[PDB]
């Protein structure tokens, strides 16, 4: 989580008044299927 | 003709922050389409 | 264009936008039309 | 152009490209073509 | 020498996720040949 409150910390040339503030959330993937044979799936149609 | 920054956003035009000289440039989506063209085939219908 | 790298891979260049959301992409034809004082200097396709 | 000072000396404006990387120069006639909602508001030349 | 290491410090509208890094070196150089008659140079071809 990266958060930049609107103020002097976020002025730059773009916003020389510092009226903007951002947020970010970064993560990664996973799901190393150790034994695919154990995982079982059935398909069907609903009503 | 846009008096305030909100006018560009309310009208839907985009506004790119400007470095070095000048203060700001206003993006029109047709200009964006014109901007995003590799060959004379990819230009919009206008040009 | 799905992801950003597709812009770079295709040779397109993309700028960042402050006032309002968006990411404008620039092309080589988009370059000279942008860099135009008057009717003299634009690509012949224009 | 050789150096960035020549951009402003000519009167052309230069913007900063961050998402991909580079520097594109915007001219006056380029500004008009950039701000166009439809065919009517391009400059007369184009 | 300046260095903007990737992370929170490089968080902005351009890269809200803050992944880019930067390092720049700047300096001023100048020289003046007071007595060019003292500087001597010979030209030749090598093997």
């Amino acid at each position: 989580t990266y958060t930049k409150k609107p103020g002097i910390e976020t002025v730059s040339y773009a916003d020389p008044y510092g009226e903007m503030g951002l947020t970010s959330i970064k993560w990664y993937y996973g799901s190393l299927i150790l034994r695919p044979e154990w995982i079982a799936l059935f398909k069907t149609v609903a009503a | 003709a846009y008096s305030d920054v909100d006018a560009i956003l309310a009208d839907g035009k985009q506004a790119v922050a400007v470095k070095h000289g000048g203060g700001l440039v206003v993006v029109g989506e047709l200009g964006a389409q014109v901007l995003a063209a590799k060959d004379v085939s990819e230009l919009p219908d206008g040009v």
